This record gives structure tokens, sequence and C-alpha cells, in this order.
DNA sequence: ATCTGCTTTGGGTGGGTGGGTGGGTTGAGGCAATT
DNA sequence: AGCAGAT
């Protein structure tokens, strides 16, 4: 009725239903795939409701929408100092004070390519930040090779933002300098919190390699951590 | 995919014989025709 | 003594 | 598929016709404004 | 030494 898409889900409700105990544990252990199947199930049930109830509401509009779920309260919140390597790719809860937030970063979803001898364009999706650019036009008539250019302003982009978080005063054991962890928020969670706010963030504790230099492919053995946020309160 | 490119969902499809192939992408996580299309296109 | 290939705009 | 060739880290064994919104950050000394 | 190019 309101036209929104995001569904705020509470974890405990999964433990309330006999069927979904294993689903709850899997969410806590494999958040990415579980969230994906949750999103698709939400979209499928949304379309099925209209299909079964033969309502007058337009179906094309529903088919156009990306649907999402935002789990929260997934267990006792841990501490930034207690994040060990055992938690990499696992859902965690962090309570901390915002400290800064960078401007919106354009993150690429779909690349757009155009030929220089036939003016034929086709959009190729992206997987983990790599463009599968073609070696020749998909047109049979013009099969010229290595004649693809990237039209930067015709691609598709998504909203990304990097926030810095610092722990609450009560979590400091002695009074030393509080530590800092970096976050990443995408889509409707962008600009969801202002500097100096006390927020509780639920996300996946991820880790990414760092390149040694901007020329070669050598990576430092030390991995840098961050949090991929899915819900903010 | 609704989520961003770096979300990182991995798949394991089972062939008629007991071998498992690996595919990446939420659409693959949901569908099988998309999985086979990606398998063909990744060649 | 040249191997030249031609492209046409009408094909666009 | 093999052979040929340039350039780092960061730093003065590249520089100041590349600059300081590309990083290398304390110490001293001169000048205007504040007193 | 890794990667960018010509035969
Ligand atoms: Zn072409």
């Amino acid at each position: 009725e309101l036209g929104t898409s995001n569904l705020n889900l509470d974890a405990r409700n999964l433990l309330a239903y006999k069927q979904t105990e294993d689903l709850y544990h899997q969410l806590l252990n494999y958040p990415q795939e579980v969230i994906s199947i949750m999103d698709q199930t939400i979209k499928d049930c949304m379309v099925s409701l209209i299909v079964d109830n033969n309502l007058d509401y337009d179906l094309d509009e529903i088919e156009t929408k990306f649907y999402k779920v935002r789990p929260y309260n997934v267990g006792s919140c841990k501490g930034m100092r207690e994040l060990n390597p055992n938690d990499i790719d696992k859902l965690i809860n962090l309570k901390g004070l915002v400290l800064r937030s960078t401007p919106v970063i354009p993150d690429m979803k779909v690349a757009f390519f155009k030929c220089n001898v036939c003016d034929h364009t086709m959009a190729v999706e992206i997987d983990r930040g790599v463009i599968q650019e073609p070696a020749r036009c998909e047109r049979i008539d013009c099969n010229e090779p290595n004649s693809m250019s990237l039209i930067h302003n015709r691609c598709s982009f998504a909203d990304k933002q990097v926030i810095k978080l610092q722990e609450t005063p009560d979590f400091v054991p002695d009074g030393q300098t509080p530590h800092s962890i970096s976050l990443c928020v995408y889509d409707e969670l962008v600009d969801s919190c202002r500097a100096g706010d006390r927020i509780e963030v639920t996300g996946t504790f991820r880790s990414i390699p760092i390149r040694a230099n901007s020329r070669q492919r050598v990576l430092k053995s030390l991995y840098k951590t961050y949090v991929d946020v899915v819900h903010v309160k | 995919s609704a989520r961003h490119s770096r979300f990182g969902g991995l798949l394991s499809i089972q062939t008629p014989d007991k071998t498992r192939l690996t595919v990446s992408g939420s659409q693959a996580l949901v569908d099988e025709k998309i999985a086979l299309q990606k398998l063909d296109d990744s060649k | 003594s040249f191997k030249s290939r031609a492209l046409n705009h009408v094909k666009k």
C-alpha cells in the first residue's frame, strides 16, 4: 500500500517458529546467501499475493522493484576489541558512536559498451568488481574484434558510503583511547546516520586484501577488516 | 542482484554425476537456467 | 601491393 | 609463445619548466598584527 | 621481479 520495499525482520521470530531454527542458525553463520534467498522469497510472495488475490494493482510496477530484508537483534552485541578472525564472514552486532561519513561513492552495477564501427551497445553485468568486457561485438554482421569502449556515463551505479565508528564509553575497560572500526552502507542505508550519533549496527564482519602498490597485483599478507551493514538503529 | 557486486554469495551446483561446480551471483543462488547461462558465458 | 579493408557508415 | 624493456618502494645515488587538493612534519627565524 | 609491448 505504501509502495516501500524494505522489510525490517527480527531474528527471534525465526526462533519462535518450529520450522526456522535451522534457518536462524544459517542466517547467523552464512548471512549472505540466507539474506539473498530471503530477498527473493519476499519478492516471490509479494507477486504471489497479487496473483492469488486478483487485485487491480499493477503487476509490472511490482516486478520492477528490488526487495530487501533488514535483520536486527541477532544476538548479544559484541565488542570491537573482541572481534577475532573466527568471526570473518559472520553476522555481528556493534554499538558505537559515529565519527565521520564520506560522501556518496558511485559503485558500478552494470557496464555499458559501444562499438566504434557499428554503434551497437550491450550492457554486461559485473561480478565482484570485474568487468567481463567482450572481445568482439555480439552482432553477427559486425564481428569486428577489440572494438569496445566503456561509456562511463551510461553505465549503472549504486550508492555506497563509508562510515567510521568508535566504541561506547562503557565498553572501555580502563580508559585508554577507544578503537575505531570502518563500515560500509549501501542503498537506502546511505546517509542513515549523522556524525556524533549513538547507533547499533548489524552487519557481516568481512575482510579484504590490500594491494602493495597501485601498479602490480602483489597483496600484503595483512588483511583489513570492516563491517557490511544491513540494518541501522 | 539486489545487493551490491561485492556481497559475495557462492554456489555449488550438483551435476547428474556426483561432481560440484561453483557459480557466483545471487541470481544463480536462486535460479538454475541463470546458473547454466553464466556457466556458458564464463567460458 | 596493399591489403586494405573498408568499413561503411551505412552499416551502422 | 618468447624476447625486450621500465619502474618502484618512497626518498634526496630523479628532481624543482610538475607542484603542494600526491605523502614524506619539527625547528628556527623574520614579519605583521596584536599587544 | 611483474607486467606492457613488438616479432
Ligand atoms: Zn561492431
